[PDB]
RNA sequence: CUACCCUUGGUCAGGUUGAAGUUCAGGUAACACUGAAUGGAGGACCGAACCGACUUACGUUGAAAAGUGAGCGGAUGAACU
RNA sequence: UGAGUAGCGAAAGACGGGUGAGAAUCCCGUCCACCGAUUGACUAAGGUUUCCAGAGGAAGGCUCGUCCGCUCUGGGUUAGUCGGGUCCUAAGCUGAGGCCGACAGGCGUAGGCGAUGGAUAACAGGUUGAUAUUCCUGUACCACCUAUAUCGAUGGGGGGACGCAGUAGGAUAGGCGAAGCGUGCGAUUGGAUUGCACGUCUAAGCAGUAAGGAUCCGGUACGCUGAGCUGUGAUGGGGAGAAGACAUUGUGUCUUCGAGUCGUUGAUUUCACACUGCCGAGAAAAGCCUCUAGGGUGCCCGUACCGCAAACCGACACAGGUAGUCAAGAUGAGAAUUCUAAGGUGAGCGAGCGAACUCUCGUUAAGGAACUCGGCAAAAUGACCCCGUAACUUCGGGAGAAGGGGUGCUCUUUAGGGUCCCAGAAGAGCCGCAGUGAAUAGGCCCAAGCGACUGUUUAUCAAAAACACAGGUCUCUGCUAAACCGUAAGGUGAUGUAUAGGGGCUGACGCCUGCCCAGU
RNA sequence: UGAUAUUGAAAUGCUUUCUAACCCGCACCACUUAUCGUGGUGGGAGACAGUGUCAGGCGGGCAGUUUGA
């Protein structure tokens, strides 16, 4: 649900929340949280290596599990709760032998699942099976790429993968983004989509809301100097004035691929995406 | 008005001390510099 | 031990309560411990307590070539019994 | 000193406005609409400390290598330290 | 030389008596004047002997100096409990092995260092020229040692342990007016039911108290801790407005002696991140508790002094800058305004005269912006309580729109409120030129341009129609992501995963966004 | 972007397959109640990538200079 503010105030005017409704404890558990420090896009070096980072609320890492790994004992959910760190929620959840752990909530869960292997308790959301085990059509997400080491795919709010046909070692997924790529068959995944869906309908109102989440005034470049940025200077407001438009380091920012995100896994992709 | 120079025992010797200068490898030649005109401080 | 330097002989803050309190200049690395014990061995009394204090070095001596004085300690001591700790 | 950042502390007489929501009423198959209390939001309003530097007069071997007087802006925040 | 010329650094002093070779300038005194949310009191940096007493007057002091933050000679800093170490750890730095690298060396694991935060046993009064939870008196507290079932970790678990904003409450400190004591009862007309000034007192130890909450262990399922405040004593103690007794103004001073302390009215910005709400979702480790595997002793550093300043940063005894704690009375919203209290201060050149001219301040006939680039600058409005209030609008606003009225004191009657204190109606009357009688606190309106708004900037000629902005759109990016530093290791991105991240342009909101892919 | 070394084994120079090389900011175990690292096991990829020598192309992102009388 979306909560509309009144305009009682310019900054205030066209603002727009989220109601928080399914949110449940409202406080974090104790002894599954590690302190967290802010970097501000600072290297090793200390210096500055990723541009308007820095400020904001001081938050604290929730100790989340993406890995799923239990041999068949139960878990109740207990609580939906806010997470400062991701566009997901989370969700406590106590298993039957006494251990609790946080999961990353799909829409609509209050329920009770189970960590398996197979369709034995059958497929259900929150549940989270080897991939072979999934049937064709399914939607799922928290993919893992690499056998044990952990869901990487889907994990944000509102975010889902289908599984298409097999191939006897690997399987077809057609990722959020438009792609369809061949995935190892034993990696887990769990059940469903993932909840919050309203989060990307936000109107985040005023330039110090988007301040205190860790964001930092962005210059452009038309309004610099011929030293610092390739667009740079000029008498008056001046076009582009180039063949295409540069980033601030002499690349080329508008139309270019630069896809070096691997080789090996070349072989692998079946399709592009339909961003 | 506030001017360039606050002073601060703890930043003057971290900054300028003798173990500073007899920490990294271009503080010894700084002593080793200093020794031989014959100052009568090498670091402070 | 002599661990002991100096009498300080004063006008008020060592004469002025030498009723019972007896004051010396000692060296510059011991203790109260170390003093406590040291006068009970020489002058064979019975030291209640003692107080110590140190005194930074002095530029107040500058003739036509300046320069400091020594860095001292000075040690109060009350005795239980006894006397007799500076003449 | 100055610019950003990190961590961990500190300060912001007073006074005034009255959003969401809630609650009584009433109105409907109902939702849900009008009224009255309660509530106390906000890069909200007035204004000292605090932080600024818009206009002007003075000064210009200045009191001072950038200040003073009189007014002026913000003053719970994208604050100041 | 300029030339005995410019200046002598914001400001109230006057006289009396001393000392002395010499006095506006030093000491003592009375009157006057200034600050008093500070020029008063206490401390962190930073200075580093500048603090005190006795002497001095060559140089320093913007004059003088018999004086001093200056010269000489002797002194002054006292801790089991205060702030740091022998306890803990942010950020960061360092790093045995280790990875990378022409050398030098860069990065990094275990481990370590490290506060601005966490833990940790003491309070009143007295005393010196100079110390003061440190010395002394009184009363306490903690750790260890010796005499006359327990211990449980380097390991598991709990706690420690936290944001911002809003009111409602309990109690207290401090504030004031009567009574109760202790001194005064008069100048100049008058009075004596009159005028002043003081009211307590700690920690610790005992009571009771608003409020507020399937490793014996932890997790799964099937009366309890703490808690401001009060009170008995501690306290036949200490202190004190002052009172009576002793020698050289005993100036004064040592000395013993003995006095009140009661009830009430408003009320914290101190005492709970407690309770409620919200989104931006609000440190770590030890001390501590817990479960199992098993009559004495008490150390080192700081301590004086200045600390909105003549002692720190500004070359100066320089109108600037400098973190934090305390916070009186009348008036009031109030830490505003004016006058004062505690306490401090009279600013290191004066005496004349009262020209031109410059600077700061007050007033002005008649008119009124005519001045001039330009109503710049100044004047006008300004407080509270009542009526009243337009086009427009994103329905919030505009709006304190605009425009008007009231305001002192005295006396009468007269429903309030809190528990002496706070708030009102109406009527009758007095006065002057004047009633928020001083100080202080909006001029407004009619139209156009730009930018939606709060915000930011050329430290020292520009503060804006510029930058930012929420929102729009395009584009690279499938995760060892792209992008970026190094261009090695290692990193940020991100302990994130396409509703996510980087780059380009435009810049709330409303209506819209035409055609052309020659050519780069 | 191509040739050559590291670099092999097979079947119809180009294709397809295998695995021991080389690689894994994948999982588990031991140094060690660290996992930085080393090793050892399972999985993934596999003669490809990464790296060395040689060669062609883009390259105001960066450099040195020129721009007459």
């Amino acid at each position: 649900a979306i909560k509309k503010y009144k305009p009682i105030t310019n900054g205030r005017r066209n603002m727009t929340s989220l109601d928080f409704a399914e949110i449940t404890k409202t406080t974090p558990e104790k002894s599954l949280l590690k302190p967290l420090p802010k970097k501000a896009g600072r290297n090793n070096q200390g210096k500055l290596t990723v541009r308007h980072h820095g400020g904001g609320h001081k938050r604290q890492y929730r100790v989340i599990d993406f890995k799923r790994n239990k041999d068949g004992i139960n878990a109740k959910v207990d609580s939906i709760q806010y997470d400062p760190n991701r566009s997901a929620n989370i969700a406590l959840v106590v298993y039957a032998d006494g251990e609790k752990r946080y999961i990353i909530a799909p829409k609509g869960l209050e329920v009770g699942q189970i960590v398996e292997s197979g369709a034995e308790a059958d497929i259900k959301v929150g549940n989270a099976l080897p991939l072979q085990n999934i049937p064709v059509g399914t939607v799922v997400h928290n993919i893992e790429l690499k056998p044990g080491k952990g869901g990487q795919i889907a994990r944000s709010a509102g975010a889902s993968a289908q599984v298409l046909g097999k191939e006897g070692k690997y399987v077809l997924i057609r990722l959020r983004s438009g792609e369809v790529r061949m995935i190892l068959s034993t990696c887990r995944a769990t059940i469903g989509q993932v909840g919050n869906l309203q989060h990307e309908l936000v109107n985040v109102g005023k330039a110090g809301r988007s301040r205190w989440k860790g964001i930092r005034p962005t210059v452009r470049g038309s309004v610099m100097n011929p030293n610092d940025h390739p667009h740079g200077g000029g008498e008056g407001r001046a076009p582009i004035g180039r063949p295409s438009p540069m980033s601030p380091w002499g690349k080329p920012t508008l139309g270019k691929k630069t896809r070096r995100g691997k080789k090996s896994s070349d072989k692998l992709i079946v399709r592009g995406r339909k961003k | 008005v506030k001017r360039t120079y606050q002073p601060n025992k703890r930043k003057h010797s971290k900054v300028h001390g003798f173990r500073k200068r007899m920490s990294t490898k271009n503080g010894r030649k700084v002593l080793a510099r200093r020794r031989r005109k014959g100052r009568k401080v090498l670091s402070a | 031990r002599d661990i002991l330097k100096r009498p300080v002989i004063t006008e008020k803050s060592s004469e002025a309560m030498a009723e019972d309190k007896y004051t010396f200049d000692v060296d510059t690395r011991v203790n109260k411990t170390q003093v406590k014990m040291a006068v009970e061995e020489i002058f064979n009394v019975k030291v209640a307590s003692v107080n110590i204090m140190n005194y930074k070095p002095k530029k107040k001596r500058m003739g036509r070539y300046q320069g400091y004085t020594n860095k001292r300690r000075k040690a109060i001591v009350t005795l239980k019994e006894g006397s007799d700790d500076l003449f």
